[PDB]
RNA sequence: GGCACUAUGGGCGCAGCGUCAAUGACGCUGCCGGUACACGCCAGACAAGAAACACUUGUCUGAUAUAGUGCC
């Protein structure tokens, strides 16, 4: 039916002058018809790759496709600071064309804890029948981070929505806020408002948390 | 340099409208390639779509879009197009043509992108955003530094631009990415970290214009004490 | 994949009509059956043509060719 490409790391954290594997899984034969992308953020795909090892015209040398059976691998042999950017590889052997999900190639760094800030909701937005509820995580790394909500110690589900800044350009850290969202009467049926985070940088899941009025 | 792929079309319409997106070529012949389109959802990755082989007119479709949208191809103008038809919310996406490269040089992969074109399907209507204040607290704030910020909230479409202090305060803004809430409105924040010694001591603004409505708002984000 | 047996008027029976289809199905009816070979012709596969498919051209294969069942 459809050939499924199956990508690898979806997300990858090294420094420069790393070698860097990514690699790609093809679900039936594409022969040799595989090729690889660079994306950038805000900007059109540049290839670098064609027939799964062939280096595309004006590519830097260090870009190297191989393939093995099914099995494409495409290998970054020294990391440069203009190369951390999103990584495809595609199968053109046969229609529908088929994507890779796609890698990541972030920058690694020092673990950087969490700063975490709770914000209850203002009470012009209870004017509007709606209440949000903040948790902001700032400047952490790595991204890899679990906030857990809860209205007096029962955990929320479905009612909360993430967002991440990319990789802070000075400190590359990452901020990520997380939002619950509530009816006014749900927001007054409760107490205690709290926010759970879970990241590499904290020795224990640090929690901040507020009661519904204070002065 | 001389090989270019201009889109235009995108824009924003409503569930089971339709859209047609062009991409004009230059610096080659349209005829003797293949072209395909290629979208990509905010923040997913990319998926392709359609694609025309040359001296044949031969179309091919991902099943995503089967039987709503035809590529083609006027080599007169040496222009390739994407009628969409009956377009859904699952639809919107950056949406790219890109050129399938000549076979001896560099197989099929594709070697030059158009520059992207934006395509929102929503049945939401125009909203200008509500700013609410996301004011910092007495508890904690022993850190030499305090947190605090603006939720921008029930806007549409993208986007929002949020400076603080009129611009005046940058460092240490984090304004994130939005997300689209169930009800097809969107919110983002925009925060500040700030020395927690000024915070009674400095005002500070947070300035939210929302060109698509003719919205400009400003809110003062103050401390409650005791 | 290998092994085994099993089946195949042009590999191209000669035709007709209904053909539906969307490319998935064809079929009945008639007609006549030296044999290979040479071709043609068609169909595969391969390359090349600005060329995934179609198209054009070249080369090759259709007897050790396609078509089943069992074994492994």
């Amino acid at each position: 039916s459809d050939i499924q490409m199956t990508q690898s790391p979806s997300s990858l954290s090294a420094s420069v002058g790393d070698r860097v594997t990514i690699t790609c899984r093809a679900s039936q034969s594409v022969s040799s018809a595989v090729a690889w992308y660079q994306q950038k953020p805000g900007k059109a795909p540049k290839l670098l790759i064609y027939s799964a090892s062939s280096l595309y015209s004006g590519v830097p040398s260090r870009f190297s496709g191989s393939r093995s059976g099914t099995d494409f691998t495409l290998t970054i042999s020294s990391l440069q600071p203009e190369d951390f950017a999103t990584y495809y590889c595609q199968q053109s052997y046969s229609f529908p064309s088929t994507f890779g999900q796609g890698t990541k190639v972030e920058i690694k760094r020092t673990v950087a804890a969490p700063s975490v800030f709770i914000f209850p909701p203002s009470d012009e937005q209870l004017k509007s029948g709606t209440a949000s509820v903040v948790c902001l995580l700032n400047n952490f790394y790595p991204r890899e981070a679990k906030v857990q909500w809860k209205v007096d110690n029962a955990l929320q589900s479905g009612n909360s929505q993430e967002s991440v800044t990319e990789q802070d350009s000075k400190d590359s850290t990452y901020s990520l806020s997380s939002t619950l969202t509530l009816s006014k009467a749900d927001y007054e049926k409760h107490k205690v408002y709290a926010c759970e985070v879970t990241h590499q940088g904290l020795s224990s899941p640090v929690t901040k948390s507020f009661n519904r009025g204070e002065c | 340099s001389e090989v270019q792929l201009v889109e235009s079309g995108g824009g924003l319409v409503q569930p089971g409208g339709s859209l047609r997106l062009s991409c004009a070529a230059s610096g080659f012949y349209i005829s003797y390639s293949s072209i395909h389109w290629v979208r990509q959802a905010p923040g997913k990755g990319l998926e392709w779509v359609a694609s025309i082989s040359p001296y044949s007119g031969s179309t091919y479709y991902a099943d995503s879009v089967k039987g709503r949208f035809t590529i083609s191809a006027d080599t007169s103008k040496n222009t390739a197009y994407l009628q969409m038809n009956s377009l859904r919310a699952e639809d919107t996406a950056v949406y790219y043509c890109a050129r399938q490269g000549y076979r001896r040089r560099s197989g099929r992969g594709f070697d030059y992108w158009g520059q992207g074109t934006l395509v929102t399907v929503s049945s939401a209507s125009t909203k200008g955003p509500s700013v609410f204040p996301l004011a910092p607290s007495s508890k904690s704030t022993s850190g030499g530094t305090a947190a605090l910020g603006c939720l921008v909230k029930d806007y549409f479409p993208e986007p929002v631009t949020v400076s603080w202090n009129s611009g005046a305060l940058t460092s240490g803004v984090h304004t994130f990415p939005a997300v689209l809430q169930s009800s097809g409105l969107y919110s983002l924040s925009s925060v500040v970290t700030v020395p927690s010694s000024s915070l009674g001591t400095q005002t500070y603004i947070c300035n939210v214009n929302h060109k698509p409505s003719n919205t400009k708002v400003d809110k003062k984000v103050e401390p409650k004490s005791c």
